[PDB]
């Protein structure tokens, strides 16, 4: 009985402080991706600007 | 002699219900952070979408 509960609590607590970590990390990567996604729509927007500013001056020649 | 085998048992319960307590604390950690690994993801994608669509 005794070995049983120790190994449970040392398992679990292995285990939520592992959950907590990974949370952590992808807090990470989320934090990462939301960056990634930031910037990339920026530029999206940039392109589309600047494209459509290219076909403007295709009109007007 | 009655006192010492009370002292012995409950040690020994109380070690098994320390481990059962850790069990319990570790599965409550990675199930923390899992739901935290989770809105990290979550959440950037989210504001991508959102700051995508904004910028759109």
């Amino acid at each position: 009985t005794i070995r049983n509960s120790e190994e449970l609590r040392g398992k679990a607590i292995e285990q939520l402080e592992k959950a907590r970590a990974r949370l952590k990390k992808v807090e990470m990567d989320a934090d990462q991706f939301r960056v990634n996604g930031y910037s990339e729509i920026e530029r999206e927007k940039m392109n589309l600007i600047n494209s459509t500013y290219k076909t403007l001056e295709q009109f007007e020649n | 002699l009655g006192d010492f085998m009370d002292k012995r048992d409950a040690s020994i319960k109380e070690q098994l219900s320390g481990v059962k307590d850790t069990s319990s604390e570790v599965k409550q950690l990675e199930e923390q952070a899992n739901a935290v690994m989770r809105a990290a993801r979550a959440e950037i994608s989210a504001a991508l979408n959102k700051m995508k669509k904004e910028t759109q």
